RNA sequence: CUCUGAACCUGUGGUAGGUCAGCAUCAGUUUUCGGGGGCGGAAAAAGAAUAAGGGAAGGUGGCUGUUUAUAGCCCUUGUUGUAAUACGUCCACUGGGGACUGAGGACUGCGGCUUGCCAAGGAUGCUGACAUAAUGGU
RNA sequence: CUGCCGAAGUUUCCGGAUAGCAGAAACUCAGAUCAGUUUUAUGUGUAAAAUGAGAGUUUCUAGUGGGCCAUUUUUGGUAAGCAGAACUGGCGAUGCGGGAUGAACCGAACGUGAGGUUAAGGUGCCGGAAUGUACGCUCAUCAGAAAGGUGUUAGUUCAUAUGAACUAGCCCUGGGCGCUUAAGCGUACUACCCAUACCUCACCGUCUGGGUUAGCUUUGAGAAGCUCAGACGAGUAGGCAGGCGUGGAGGUUUGUGACGAAGCCUUGGGCGUGAGCCUGGGUCGAACAGCCUCUAGUGCAGAUCUUGGUGGAAGUAGC
RNA sequence: GCGAAACCACAGCCUGGGGAACGGGCCAGGCAA
RNA sequence: AUGUAUAAAAAUAGAGGUAGGCUACUCUCCUGUAUCGUAGAAGAUGGGCGAUGGUUGAUGAAACGGAAGUGUUUUAUUGACUUGUCCAUGAAAUUCCAUGAAUCCAUUGCAUACGACUUUA
């Protein structure tokens, strides 16, 4: 059970490159005569349930860990017993003060922190 | 797999003691010999794994048991000396090695 | 400089393709001296390589090699199908590929 | 066997068959130089090919042979554009290539492809009355080069005879003749 | 573009897919039956090897309406124990010799999903076999065909 | 890969016809199944016997009794053209009766664009007497003065260095 | 008295975390060369071998005509024989080459070898190099 | 945003009520009935064997309620074509390989992938694959892919080695480059090329059939869980289901925030089939969010859409 | 020196065939600087 | 890049060579899988022997080569090398694959949509 994906590239919206009012978020083309919706050659792909990844590998980072979002230092403690499968993602608005409290606690706990070097700076 | 089996006339190799040649004899030296955590800095601990004499003395014995064997076959000693190569229009399948 | 060349020269023809659809995963290679499907059996399994140079000096050298492996013959004229670790660029059509003699089965 | 530079003699060769083998070779990243293109041959008698040109404007067979290949290669594709420059078609045998070997293509040889008694046309003869006006000078160079080449061949033949006599006189030759050498 | 009459006949034979294959008890009704589907099927007399090889390599049971492979003798006897069929040899014998329980034995084997033949068909395929194609009757020539799809 | 198959067949016996007559003929078919189907079509044309009305009793292939001795074969054939009614008779010199038959089929398929269904083999015979031979070409092949150079010599190893000698 | 693999000296004791290539023994799916055999076909047909006869030839010798000669052939038997080859078919006969896959995660089951062991209810070993760049992504 | 099912495209009476197709529910049965089925046989129909599939009802409710093409069938035709009714399929709701290209022709009907092999069609080059083998025919001075011919090719038949009359093929006259005992045609047999097709496996989902508690140190009871097996996957109108996102509302995270909220840009890194999400850096400076429910002025590419901004036109018309 | 409005999916060599226009995009072509 | 190696013409349905005095000869072809070159720590150290030749580098130019001659030889000498026949050491634990004129300018009319053009300067 290794982290293997059925596709890397994202699904862009059709004609989203030409226009700027058209967003790159995938929108299903409902055009009645839309040949790109009709799956012609030289067109783009389209999301299907056939593109799902392994259910024992869904949500898994390329190193095998599933990201887990820890707000405060209480959250980093409950990953005590899943440190081999989950990685303590630090929320984006957590201040540099509690950010060190989260990383030092998680280092001793044995869990892996994904963004442990943000807004902080080491000193020897 | 990385050796081409040549049909050259076979050389007696029964004389040399082949039993001492094992996996342990050819094993790569274990990643060992810890150093105190001051000599790693300043790079003042570097040893050299220079080939031990008995390894040569093993081979010199092997030479002493194969060099006499090979000169008897004419042109064999020079044949090993020469370096294998391909000229133009060389088809390995056609010309058996 | 007579010597060296423990390999056999070969030319990279194109990709495996229909009339209009190309699959670049596997490429056609025409090895010198190979002119029949029965003859190409000898070269099945060999290690083919693409050797090219570039301006950047990486590891102190200037050579980048994309390894590969011959898989099956391709037609009656001695062509073979070779899969590489990285699919060859479409610009290298009609170049030189070096078919070294290992893994040897002889 | 393939070389970086290949010289192909066009005398006694079919145009289309010669065009095919060079078209594949050119796509193979190989430089091919064609000499004596004026002596190419096309199946069908002289009048038919004359009518073909009348319906069809480059008078040089070197250009005509290049033109035939040009439509026989992916000219639109930039790969085909690059491969075009690797082909050099010249009339006669120029000095840069006269002192080099001239190989032939079996698949294009008239004697191996044309039934006896079948009419054929020569491009140089065909081009003589369509705008080409250099047959005499081109021919004049041909005998001049072949006369010099024939003298070279005689010297080479004499050298070959001398070394052949020396080779036979060598006792080493028959010492190990069991190898077929 | 299969004719509606032909499709009804060939769904009756459980040949729902191209390059499928089922065993058929030859009788008087069969000849005039597959006259409609002659340009759409081929058939012939299979020898014991072809009967044996198809059931071994590609013989899947129909257990609780599931395509269950026959890789152990317990499967056949659990379904065909009532007909004294207890192992693969008996299944071959119930098929090859066409025993009393041929109807039940035939239904038990899922239609063999064969492959595209090694070496392909003839240059043209959708003509009668006697006319150079590969459709219709071919008698003892079926065995050469199954050994290309096995 | 034609091969001469003998076919014997008879109609299904019944209370009206307890003993059917035995009908046997030699036809050239690439396999047994083609031979049987052709035999039924021939019987329908001549005796009007359906496949169900009858049944084949024996099929057997015939090898050349003397395949190593050259012979001359004459075949009578009826061929279907734009009019749908034509008859021809040809002679060939070959060492195998099948070899003669496949030779004629190629000639028919070339000169007249003849199909296997259209062609029906009427008569097969062996030509032995010199005076029996009629065609000019085989007559030229009969006199003991047969001597001529090999025609169509023309003899991937591309880019041969030397000019081919193409002589003796 | 135990314990804290507790701190240090003492060990230079023993095992060594990811990425990528290499070979090996296996398994599934295959593609491709082989070898050895069984049965069947006019029990191939032939052929050679093989004692004759007859015949004619595009006729050897004799002389276009001619009949084995100073070439012989063909046909017919005879002919060894159960010849061999080929073709068709089978082997629960066997020996190699190459590619793509490793899904599952104690134990069962079904088999074989002889409790144990195994190619039998899906891949494990030996190694290396890179890592302190390779493999990677944009 | 994704997932499943998915027509009808029209009978019939008469703008409609029917029907039919598709569903949704309720029923009774597989030891019962069936079939755009095939036989047997009695007189093409009818009745009674095989091959398969479980089959039949009742209720209520969306959409359709056109055609085109092709096949055929005929009737007449009518200059001649053709027209007129039908007949049955295909497209229409359907992509892919081939046909130079081309909606109607030849193949094959679609989850994401790896290998294998093929169909139709092809192997001179463009072009993936034999400038394969065997045999003929084609000479065109427009090839090729009604007839005439001091036009040939093979000839046949009849006359006495020659002619005449004929038999037939082909030529002449009336996709590109090239190809010419072909790279043309025709037949045959080998080998090879490749599709969203066929096989084997992986994976996603759907449906169907299971298994599972005195919860047994296999620990796998979010029983709404875990686990096992098999087949399957086009889609308009339309039906069903699960989700993502915005503003605010009660509960909650003893949540985040001047050690930097929200926002914004960025070829930073990730996650999800996707809607979307999490995070690094730069700006930034005072608020904000995850979860369970409540709620609605809630999701944009169009509307010659409203408002504001901004270009080309253009330093143009010109003044 | 002072300075618009109209218009604007996007473009712009043809040759032919491409069946439904197809040329303004497709395939064969040449051109293409 | 990896030997970055190779020159007759011409028939091909007869050519070529070989030899004799165009006339009588003969021989080879039937390809290149040919031929040349290819031996050494990339090819070591020396000892020789043996050629006493060969292989070449370096320069000193001689002729040939018009076409696109730019290369073919001839060498003159020198420098090395020489596995031609041989020896003795030596080469490695990386101890399994990855490697100064001219233009504008002035002149200028020989010009003249405007440049250009036109001499002079």
């Amino acid at each position: 059970v290794n982290i293997i994906k059925k596709r890397t590239k994202p699904f862009k919206r059709h004609q989203s490159d030409r226009f700027k009012r058209v967003g790159e978020s995938w929108r299903k083309p409902r055009g009645i005569d839309s040949c790109v919706r009709r799956r012609f050659r030289g067109t783009i792909s389209m999301p299907k349930i056939g593109y799902g990844n392994n259910k024992k590998t869904r949500y898994c980072m390329p190193n095998g860990l599933k990201a887990f979002l820890v707000r405060n230092v209480s959250d980093v403690e409950l990953l005590l017993m899943h440190n081999k499968t989950y990685a303590a993602e630090i929320a984006g608005n957590v201040s540099a003060r509690k950010r060190v409290e989260i990383v030092e606690k998680a280092r001793a706990l044995g869990v892996k922190v994904t963004n442990a070097g943000a807004k902080v700076r080491s000193q020897e | 797999r990385y050796v081409i089996a040549t049909s050259a006339p076979k050389i007696d190799v029964s004389g040399v003691s082949v039993e001492k040649f094992t996996k342990a004899y050819f094993a790569k030296q274990k990643r060992s010999g810890p150093v105190k955590k001051d000599e790693a800095f300043f790079a003042e601990n570097a040893p050299k794994n220079a080939l031990p004499a008995e390894r040569i003395a093993d081979q010199k014995a092997v030479d002493a048991k194969l060099l006499p064997a090979i000169k008897a076959i004419p042109n064999m000693k020079e044949y090993l000396a020469a370096s294998f190569a391909l000229s133009n229009g060389d088809r390995p399948h056609l010309m058996k090695f | 400089a007579q010597g060296h060349r423990l390999y056999v020269k070969a030319k990279h023809l194109s990709f495996q393709r229909s009339k209009h659809v190309i699959h670049p995963g596997t490429s056609i290679v025409k090895i010198e001296g190979c002119d029949s499907k029965e003859e190409a059996q000898f070269y099945l399994g060999k290690r083919v390589c693409y050797v090219y140079k570039s301006s950047k000096a990486v590891r102190g050298s200037k050579i980048r090699v994309i390894w590969g492996t011959i898989a099956r013959p391709h037609g009656n004229s001695g062509a073979v199908r070779a899969r590489f670790v990285h699919n060859l660029p479409a610009k290298t059509f009609g170049s030189s590929l070096r078919v070294m003699l290992y893994p040897s089965n002889i | 066997e393939f070389q970086k530079v290949v010289v192909i003699d066009a005398k006694g060769h079919l145009l289309g068959r010669l065009a095919s083998v060079v078209a594949k070779q050119l796509l193979g990243g190989q430089k091919v130089v064609v000499v004596r293109c004026e002596e190419l041959n096309i199946s069908g008698h002289f009048f038919r090919n004359k009518l073909k040109y009348l319906a069809y404007h480059f008078r040089a067979p070197s250009r005509i042979f290049q033109k035939a290949v040009r439509g026989m290669l992916p000219h639109k594709t930039a790969r085909g554009q690059a491969a075009l420059e690797h082909l050099q078609a010249v009339e006669g045998i120029p000095p840069p290539f006269d002192k080099q070997k001239r190989v032939v293509v079996p698949a294009a040889l008239r004697v191996l492809r044309l039934k006896p008694g079948r009419k054929y046309c020569t491009v140089g003869r065909l081009s003589s009355e369509v705008g080409w006006k250099y047959n005499d000078i081109v021919a004049k160079l041909e005998e001049r080069r072949k006369v010099k080449s024939a003298a070279f061949y005689q010297a080479k033949l004499a050298k070959q005879k001398k070394i052949a006599s020396a080779k036979e006189a060598s006792p080493v030759n028959q010492k190990l003749s069991q190898f077929g050498y | 573009n299969i004719p509606p009459k032909a499709r009804k006949i060939m769904q009756l034979l459980r040949l729902l897919q191209i390059n499928n294959g089922i065993f058929v008890k030859f009788n008087k009704a069969i000849k005039e039956m597959l006259q409609v589907v002659e340009p759409y099927v081929t058939y012939g007399i299979p020898n014991h090897k072809t009967v044996r090889e198809l059931i071994y390599k590609r013989g899947f049971g129909k257990v609780n309406k599931q395509r269950i492979p026959l890789s152990d003798n317990a499967i056949i006897e659990a379904a065909l124990g009532k007909y004294s069929i207890l192992s693969v040899e008996d299944l071959i014998h119930e098929i090859y010799t066409v025993g009393p329980n041929f109807k039940q034995a035939a239904n038990f084997l899922w239609p063999f999903k064969l492959s595209s033949p090694l070496g392909g068909w003839r240059e043209r395929k959708f003509k009668h076999f006697i006319e150079g194609g590969d459709a219709g009757k071919r008698d003892e020539h079926i065995n050469g065909l199954v050994q290309k799809m096995l | 890969a034609l091969k001469e198959y003998q076919v014997v067949g008879r109609k299904v016996p019944t209370e009206h016809e307890p003993v059917p007559k035995l009908f046997r003929m030699r036809l050239f078919a690439p396999n047994e199944s083609v031979a049987k189907s052709r035999y039924w079509y021939f019987l329908k044309m001549i005796n009007k016997v359906k496949k169900a009305t009858g049944e084949i009793v024996a099929i057997n292939e015939i090898s050349e009794p003397k395949p190593l001795k050259a012979k001359v074969f004459g075949i009578w054939i009826r061929y279907d053209s734009r009019s749908g009614t034509h008859n021809m008779y040809k002679e060939f010199r070959d060492t195998t009766r099948v070899g003669a038959v496949e030779a004629m089929y190629a000639d028919m398929a070339a000169r007249h664009r003849a199909r296997f269904r259209s062609i029906r083999i009427l008569k097969v015979v062996e030509v032995e007497k010199k005076e029996d031979v009629r065609r000019n070409y085989v007559k030229q092949l009969l006199n003991p003065h047969l001597k001529f150079p090999l025609p169509h010599r023309r003899t991937k190893k591309v880019f041969a260095p030397h000019r081919p000698s193409t002589f003796y």
